[PDB]
């Protein structure tokens, strides 16, 4: 589970995914905000992001930060790799991975013996689905195209 | 397509002024002898003119406010069909007998089927701005 | 309420032995929604908004009425009085083009608002339909933890829903281990897992603690003593020995 | 009602310039000390005056931006406060190779929600309130159309899908049930919701701790005419 | 859905016949009576109106 | 005045609909993680397993 858990090496603690997710994605300008003394020289970088701020037209930032986001989604990933589900309902309990899968093959009605019967031959075809999924988000740029519109 | 017979509702009045509520009494004389009140009902919504208040309790068809509601019978006479009006009746009246040591099973099954309907889509359709707004006249166009 | 308990788990047996610890502390339970709906002030604030807003814009509707949109005065009468007809009309359409065009605001504005209520009132009726008259296996969709009942009531323009909840406290740490071996076969668990305090081995329920000694009679077989990694050597019972010794 | 104290936010300025506005000079808001400085801040909003930064962290109860909250405590006797917003209290979990917890003990809660399920109706007069009892006025109105033809229908859709949705909500039975004449349950008691025989009113103690909870909007309707005469010349709002 | 729409369709032409106050619903007959200083006091409540 | 009351109108109705779909990824969050789902492929295709 190494492709999306947070690295700390990176900055601002964002996942391999995610940046090529905020990468592919363009907004309208490569900063939310034109303050008063930045658009005083008219640099051919300056777009319409602050020639409509004279006529009272703004634009506001938004309360939560993408960091604090970041640190709110980690914290799903880090209770449900360790917890199962049963964080969801009161005080965390701690359970080693391979029963939880068994538990969840025992969900859709197959019983357990199966998992313990092949857990090796498992792993080899699930990190190959993983891996994977990068290239599925650079081959085309036409997945995305909601969060552009 | 049934009859003629028609019933009139003031809204909000203490009626015993109909002649005041409306001034009828410079109208046709047909809204003046309507006005006359035959036999007037009274509702926390106002008050109708032209129905028979009932003792009877039933299901109803048209709303009318405050819990009333009125219809359409024949029953009610000897023969003569009228429009009444009266409270609304919510269904049977039943109860369970409840006891600390006895249940109830089943024993014989039974199978149906039901309908249901949705609409999906509306038409579509579009609209030209200047043929419409003018309609061939050159001093449009300018 | 046994049946009740039946659908999220735990076994039939634990209603009936701690019955009156059970009605207790669902009494004194009841007995709090009085202090806890009357400490906040907001506690109905979602309903009260719904009435504000539509005893407040018709007010700020009449407030419009005295603009005079560029006329010589409000008043009607006035121009009547004062003017002449070659021009009358002139003077009156402003106003009949103002009055006219504000209305339509409040019009699409309560449209728009009953479109919500709309779209509420569906979410309200899906949940009284699903969790009042059954019982759900939704997580977090009506209450927090597992669900068990429900009581509706009634409130001017609105409902307010009582759900109750059943939620484990204490925990302790254990030993596990994922499949047993014995005489090269490898027997498993036809429910719940293997726990041991470091001296034996049982089985018991996922979420209520309740040992039981191994059996023939709650396990199964499967496969053989090789693959499985971390399985553990150990004894097992057979009920019909101390029988057939006769 | 509780203090008297102010804080300015100026929106998207560096604030170095801010001192530009002078009391003398010419221009409305011309207020003294909030222009110049003893304790300012920075966000990427803009410019915060008259608020004291402190590092301790606690759930913030009015927004700002930029992750920035302000809040009224007796830091010291007391004055406004502005902090970093603090995400949650912290845990950790002891993962192991083989190593399960379990519970023993259950306890029993119970918890509220509550649901709006429609609005007031309303209607309106299309030539009175446009008019007002004129007598050409309604001549020159005649000409321009049917505005006064489409906004009745427009009114009465809401008017009749008000009561679809309580009929819908409500009534997912058709027969009419009754409890026992006897409440005992086997232990249990429901004393407090069922309805209570000995009120005049057939509701129960929490529904009548609830109705005086929301202060309804004037109605009643049982007489109207000329009230705002006599002793109401003091006119209300109502009427 | 079939009916709602088809009214709200046919409402839109009969508004095509009201004056708007103006002089007459017909707009060539504007054009062939006033003069041309004079006729943009007119048109403009016409265009407005639809 | 007109050229600014028609901008506010369009925003409010685009409004419901993004409404409309966050308050659907929320039952998302809380149903197809944090516990299984077995609404048939109301996650996913097929059988739903994390
Ligand atoms: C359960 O009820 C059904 C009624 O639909 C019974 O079916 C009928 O039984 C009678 C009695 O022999 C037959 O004459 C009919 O032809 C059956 N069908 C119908 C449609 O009426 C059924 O017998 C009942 N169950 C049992 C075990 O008797
Ligand atoms: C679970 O823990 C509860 C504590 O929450 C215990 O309940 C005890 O109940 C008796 C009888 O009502 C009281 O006299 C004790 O005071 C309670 N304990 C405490 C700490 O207050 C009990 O150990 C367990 N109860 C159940 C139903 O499992
Ligand atoms: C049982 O397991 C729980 C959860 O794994 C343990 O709780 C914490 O474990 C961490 C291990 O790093 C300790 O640092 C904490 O002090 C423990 N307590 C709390 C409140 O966090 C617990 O120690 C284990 N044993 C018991 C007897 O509960
Ligand atoms: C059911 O519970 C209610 C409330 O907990 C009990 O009613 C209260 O009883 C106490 C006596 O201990 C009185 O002081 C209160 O005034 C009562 N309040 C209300 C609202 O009735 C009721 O007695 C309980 N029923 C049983 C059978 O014990
Ligand atoms: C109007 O009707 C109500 C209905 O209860 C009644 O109480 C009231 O006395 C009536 N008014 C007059 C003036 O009769
Ligand atoms: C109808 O009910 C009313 C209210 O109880 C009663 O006064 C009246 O006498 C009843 N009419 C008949 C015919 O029984
Ligand atoms: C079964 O018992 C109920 C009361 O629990 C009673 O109403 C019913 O009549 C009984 N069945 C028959 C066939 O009498
Ligand atoms: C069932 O109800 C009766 C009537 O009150 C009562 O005498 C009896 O004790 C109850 N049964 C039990 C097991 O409590
Ligand atoms: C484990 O449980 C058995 C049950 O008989 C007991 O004899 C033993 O002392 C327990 N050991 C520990 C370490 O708890
Ligand atoms: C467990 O016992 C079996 C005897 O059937 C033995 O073959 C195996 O090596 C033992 N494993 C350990 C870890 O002692
Ligand atoms: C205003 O403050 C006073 C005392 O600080 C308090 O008694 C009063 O309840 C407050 N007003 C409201 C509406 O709560
Ligand atoms: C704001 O002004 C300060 C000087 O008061 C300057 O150091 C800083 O770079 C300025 N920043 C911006 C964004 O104008
Ligand atoms: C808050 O933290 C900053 C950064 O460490 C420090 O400069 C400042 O003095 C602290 N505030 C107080 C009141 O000490
Ligand atoms: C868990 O087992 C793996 C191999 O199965 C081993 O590499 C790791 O060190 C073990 N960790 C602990 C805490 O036992």
């Amino acid at each position: 589970f190494s492709q999306i858990l947070p690295d700390p090496s990176k900055p601002s603690k964002r996942s391999p995914i995610e940046d090529l997710l905020f990468n592919k994605v363009t907004l309208a300008d490569a900063g939310f905000i034109k303050q008063y003394g930045d658009c005083l020289g008219d640099i051919a970088a300056r777009d319409l992001i602050c020639a409509q701020k004279f006529k009272g037209l703004t634009v506001l930032p938004p309360l939560l930060t993408d960091e604090m986001i970041a640190q709110y989604t980690s914290a799903l990933l880090a209770g449900t790799i360790t917890s199962g589900w049963t964080f969801g309902a009161g005080p965390a309990l701690q359970i080693p991975f391979p029963m939880q899968m068994a538990y969840r093959f025992n969900g859709i009605g197959v019983t357990q013996n199966v998992l313990y019967e092949n857990q090796k031959l498992i792993a080899n075809q699930f990190n190959s689905a993983i891996g994977k999924i990068q290239d599925s988000l650079s081959s085309t740029p036409s997945a995305l195209g909601k969060l552009q519109d | 397509n049934t009859s003629n017979q028609v019933a009139v509702l003031y809204q909000g009045v203490n009626c015993t002024e109909v002649p005041v509520a409306i001034h009828a009494d410079q109208l046709t004389p047909t809204w003046r002898v309507y006005s006359t009140g035959s036999n007037v009902f009274q509702t926390r919504a106002g008050c109708l003119i032209g129905a028979e208040y009932v003792n009877n309790s039933y299901e109803c068809d048209i709303p009318i406010g405050a819990g009333i509601c009125a219809s359409y019978q024949t029953q009610t006479k000897s023969h003569s069909q009228s429009i009444i009006a009266y409270t609304m009746s919510l269904g049977a009246e039943n109860s369970v007998a409840y006891s600390n040591n006895s249940i109830a099973i089943p024993t014989n099954f039974t199978i149906s089927v039901t309908t249901e309907i949705l609409p999906v889509s509306m038409t579509k359709t579009s609209v030209d701005c200047t043929m419409y707004i003018c309609g061939d006249s050159t001093e449009c166009s300018n | 309420m046994a049946y009740r308990f039946n659908g999220i788990g735990v076994t039939q047996n634990v209603l009936y032995e701690n019955q009156k610890l059970i009605a207790n502390q669902f009494n004194s339970a009841i007995g709090k929604i009085q202090d806890s709906l009357s400490s906040t002030p907001s506690a109905l604030g979602k309903l009260q908004d719904v009435v504000n807003h539509n005893a407040q814009a018709l007010n700020t509707l009449v407030k419009q009425l005295s603009s005079k949109f560029g006329a010589i005065s409000s008043v009607l009468n006035d121009i009547f009085s004062r003017l002449d007809p070659p021009e009358a009309e002139v003077q009156i359409d402003r106003l009949i083009t103002g009055r006219l065009q504000s209305l339509q605001t409040y019009v699409t504005q309560q449209l728009i608002r009953a479109a919500e209520i709309r779209a509420s009132a569906n979410l309200a009726a899906t949940k009284m339909s699903e969790c009042v008259l059954g019982q759900s296996k939704r997580v977090d969709f009506c209450g927090k933890g597992y669900h068990l009942m429900s009581f509706p009531q009634s409130a001017p323009h609105g409902v307010v829903f009582l759900h109750v909840t059943y939620v484990p406290a204490q925990e302790k740490n254990f030993t596990t281990a994922p499949a047993i071996c014995h005489d090269g076969k490898a027997h498993f668990p036809r429910e719940g897992v293997f726990v041991s305090n470091g001296t034996h081995w049982f089985v018991t329920q996922r979420n209520f603690y309740e040992p039981q000694i191994i059996t023939t009679d709650n396990t199964f077989v499967s496969g053989n003593c090789d693959v499985v990694i971390g399985i553990v050597n150990n004894t097992v019972y057979d009920p019909l020995q101390p029988e057939l010794d006769s | 009602n509780t203090s008297n104290q102010v804080a300015v936010l100026y929106q998207g300025v560096n604030c170095t310039e801010v001192p530009v506005a002078i009391h003398a000079d010419q221009l409305t808001p011309t207020w003294r000390v909030y222009s110049t400085g003893s304790n300012v801040f920075q966000t990427r909003a803009g410019c915060l005056i008259g608020a004291e930064y402190v590092n301790n962290s606690y759930e913030c109860d009015i927004p700002i931006g930029a992750g920035i909250c302000a809040s009224y405590q007796t830091q010291t006797s007391q004055s406004i406060i502005a902090y970093t917003m603090s995400l949650g209290a912290e845990n950790s979990v002891a993962y192991s190779n083989n190593s399960i917890a379990i519970p023993t003990n259950f306890t029993i809660s119970v918890t509220t929600e509550i649901l709006p399920v429609s609005m007031t109706k309303t209607s309106v007069d299309c030539t009175m309130y446009i008019c007002g009892d004129s007598t050409e006025c309604s001549n020159l109105l005649l000409q321009y159309g049917s505005f006064c033809t489409q906004l009745k229908r427009a009114l009465t859709g809401i008017a009749v899908e008000q009561d679809k949705n309580t009929q819908e909500v409500f009534a997912q039975v058709k027969q009419i049930y009754k409890t026992p004449p006897i409440k005992y349950f086997g232990g249990f008691n429901f004393s407090q919701i069922l309805p209570d025989p000995s009120k005049p009113s057939k509701r129960s103690p929490i529904e009548d701790l609830l109705f005086n909870k929301v202060t309804l909007a004037d109605a009643g309707f049982i007489k109207q005419y000329g009230d705002c005469l006599g002793d109401i010349a003091a006119r209300d709002l109502i009427c």
